[PDB]
């Protein structure tokens, strides 16, 4: 039984069924394909099923390094001593690094433009062609490695290719690490969730358990409510790049042609500081592109990322609202109206109720996405409780935490409390101009808009010897 | 399965110019895929769909 | 695991000297609740027709999606404090934390 193309319920398939009166599946015996994760024990009768993760859990720049040691070697230019990432060799963005190509049996991205035979990018995760605006951020990452190592070269001539890619790496590493905790959690969480669960960081605990819990997994999919309809390209004056400055997101699931071949990560990058995200509200949660049109270029049909979370949540054997609720110590709603005052949204209870019939079986993600938003935050009290308990165990956990004493001096500490994604945009890109203040923020050209002239770069003096 | 960029690394092989340590390295990280000699992987680029009529 | 180091492994092997596959790559995610399955241990609630969860018929997860997810496009609402970049920076985050594998069909 094959899942991409049969509709027979059997092992690994549990494709979603089509509901009787459907706005698109206007065939019944149709369905949504889904692949059951792959179980942690395979073909057990003794141990509860239970789900992989294949990535390191600490926030440790897997996505750029891999997570696998041969995959890690990889995405690694062997071919000098200067410890630099593999980058393409057939393609350049402006006389910059674009990432290599990726040799996969059926590739996704050939089937977005046939004419064009662009393939899928090799990075330290899979999914790295999944959008072009992902794919920037992977493009930019492997960039500023390979900077960082140019520049490590220059203030240790004796280093080898080995120190250079690890110190180069451990740099990175620690962006991300800053750039996360300093700048986009707080605009997740809000300021109360921010200070509950994650609290001045202290020392490393080696009794804390970095593992990502199953529930996460599906938590932090919250971000999909944030998801526009289109991809946006900005050319150097801020203005939209022609042609098709807006793409709808169902043209561009895997299109990788579209980085190399229509002008590179520039206006990719200009279109994320200088657009607002979408705002979830109770009934606009998510946008037709990845509810009805999810991957319909390059599959069978257009699948329901929603919808997607749902079936995900019950093939992980994820509790309903009711007991995560309880898991965090929140009030656990049993009526219409008792959901009505925990959603400050009545009509929206009505509705949760009319599908699940009790508060208990209302799927994580649905409910978590339901709450309403903290002051300041973009997730109700359910999910900041998770994510924010994820992110504690994810940094008090970590023995090679940026701040942990050990791993960097103290003056190496002073300087990266300097970095910021818009100066790593300017270290690597065409781009002059961008977002001051918070960048997940700031989000209107050009009133929210910076020179890179006046931002500071990062200073590698304290890594010499 | 063989990765377009390290096309490039066969070009390096092939450069009589190019040091005996850079291609001893590659050598290194070709044998560790259980490709031993350029021959070998060459074999290797022709038969994940790779154009090596060059060589 | 050894003594003396200065880097992270790449599988994260190691990170934690006691328990040393915890966040390492290809391992089993922690559970912080028990796991419900129609049958116990196995099977997702959906699968078996007609077998209800906790005394409730299962909605249909694109049931769920259409009577609450769809709304029209044209009303968007932009988040005035937010921009696509705190959308890109999640995800790209969420590549670092967790890949669930799938069979190969
Ligand atoms: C290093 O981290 C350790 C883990 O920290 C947790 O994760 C981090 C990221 C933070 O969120 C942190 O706040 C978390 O606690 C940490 O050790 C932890 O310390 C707590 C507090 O001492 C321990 O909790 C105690 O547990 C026992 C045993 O019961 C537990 O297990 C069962 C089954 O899982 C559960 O059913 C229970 O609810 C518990 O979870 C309890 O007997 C005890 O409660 C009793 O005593 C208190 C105080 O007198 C009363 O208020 C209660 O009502 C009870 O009578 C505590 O709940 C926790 O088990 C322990 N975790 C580990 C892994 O050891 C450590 O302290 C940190 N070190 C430093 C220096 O920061
Ligand atoms: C352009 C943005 C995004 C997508 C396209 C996209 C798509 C997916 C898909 C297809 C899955 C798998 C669905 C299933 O269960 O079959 C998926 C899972 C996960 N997401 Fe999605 N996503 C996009 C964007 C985001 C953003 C902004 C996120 C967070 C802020 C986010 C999170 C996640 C997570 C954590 C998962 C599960 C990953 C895993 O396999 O563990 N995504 N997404
Ligand atoms: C490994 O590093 C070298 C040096 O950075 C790369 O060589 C450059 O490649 C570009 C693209 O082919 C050329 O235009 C330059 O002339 C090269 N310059 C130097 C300094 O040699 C090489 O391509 C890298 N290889 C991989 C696999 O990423
Ligand atoms: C598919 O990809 C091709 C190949 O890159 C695109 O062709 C370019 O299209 C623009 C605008 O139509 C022209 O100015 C270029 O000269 C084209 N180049 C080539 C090589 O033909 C084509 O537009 C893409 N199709 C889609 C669906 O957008
Ligand atoms: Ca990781
Ligand atoms: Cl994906
Ligand atoms: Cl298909």
């Amino acid at each position: 039984v094959n899942c991409e193309t049969s509709c027979v319920q059997q092992p690994p398939c549990f494709p979603l069924k089509i509901p009787p009166n459907d706005p698109r599946i206007k065939n019944q015996a149709d369905c949504i394909p889904f692949f059951r994760s792959c179980p942690a024990c395979p073909g057990s009768n003794i141990t509860i099923r239970n789900q992989i993760n294949a990535l390191t859990s600490f926030v440790d720049a897997s996505m750029v390094y891999g997570s696998e040691e041969p995959l890690a070697r990889n995405l690694r230019n062997m071919s000098n001593q200067l410890g630099l990432l593999a980058v393409n060799q057939r393609f350049q963005d402006n006389g910059r690094a674009l990432l290599p190509f990726d040799n996969l049996h059926d590739d996704p991205c050939l089937l977005t433009n046939r004419s064009a035979r662009i393939p899928c990018f090799l990075a330290g995760d899979t999914r790295s062609s999944e959008m072009p605006e992902l794919t920037s951020m992977h493009t930019l990452l492997l960039r500023e490695h390979n900077r960082l190592a140019t520049e490590l070269k220059s203030l240790n001539p004796r280093w080898d290719g080995e120190r250079l890619y690890q110190e180069a790496r451990k740099i990175v590493g620690a962006m991300v690490q800053i750039i996360t905790y300093r700048d986009y959690l707080p605009l997740v969480l809000g300021p109360t969730a921010m200070r509950k669960y994650l609290p001045t960081y202290r020392s490393y605990n080696d009794s804390v358990d970095p593992r990502i819990a199953n529930v996460f997994t599906n938590a932090f999919r919250y971000g999909h409510t944030l998801i526009q309809p289109f991809m946006f390209r900005l050319d150097n004056r801020y203005q939209p790049m022609e042609p098709n400055p807006r793409v709808p997101l169902s043209r561009v699931f895997f299109a990788s042609w579209r980085v190399v071949l229509e002008g590179g990560i520039d206006p990719i990058l200009r279109g994320l500081m200088a657009t607002p995200a979408k705002l979830n509200r109770q009934n606009q949660i998510a946008v037709d592109e990845i509810r009805e049109r999810l991957f319909e270029q390059v599959m069978r049909i257009g699948l329901d990322l929603p919808a997607l979370n749902m079936q995900r949540s019950r093939d992980h054997g994820l509790p309903g609202y009711n007991a995560w609720r309880r898991f965090c110590g929140l009030p656990q709603p049993e009526t219409v109206g008792q959901l009505g005052t925990v959603l400050r949204n009545l009509k929206l209870a009505r509705k949760l109720m009319e599908q699940y019939g009790t508060p208990n079986n209302i799927d994580i993600w649905m409910g978590g996405v339901s709450e309403p938003l903290k002051r300041k935050g973009r997730v109700g009290p359910l999910l900041a409780c998770i994510i924010g308990t994820q992110f504690r165990k994810l940094r008090d956990g970590d023995r090679f935490w940026w701040e942990n004493e050990g791993v960097f001096s103290m003056q190496q500490r002073q300087a990266l409390a300097q970095i910021s994604l818009p100066r790593i945009i300017c270290d690597n890109t065409g781009i002059t101009t961008v977002s001051k203040n918070n960048i997940f923020m700031s989000n209107s050209y050009p009133r929210d808009f910076v020179n890179c002239s006046t931002l500071p770069a990062l200073n590698l003096a304290s890594w010499r010897e | 399965n063989f990765l377009e960029h390290e096309l490039s690394y066969i070009d390096v092989l092939l450069d009589k110019n190019a040091d005996q340590a850079t291609k001893d390295n590659l050598r290194s990280y070709f044998a560790d895929k259980g490709l031993h000699s350029i021959k070998d992987i060459i074999n290797k680029a022709k038969q994940d769909g790779f154009d090596v009529s060059k060589y | 695991c050894p003594e003396q180091d200065k880097y992270r492994t790449i599988t994260g092997m190691c990170n934690n000297r006691r328990s040393p596959t915890l966040g390492a790559s290809n391992r089993a995610f922690v559970r912080w609740l028990p796991a419900e399955y129609e049958d116990g241990f196995s099977l997702p609630y959906g699968w078996t027709p007609g077998v209800k969860r906790n005394g409730f018929p299962v909605a249909l997860a694109r049931a769920v999606s259409n009577e609450i997810v769809r709304f029209p496009t044209d009303q968007l609402t932009p988040d005035q404090e937010r921009s696509l970049m705190f959308m890109q920076w999640g995800q790209l985050l969420d590549h670092d934390l967790d890949f669930t594998p799938e069979p190969a069909a």
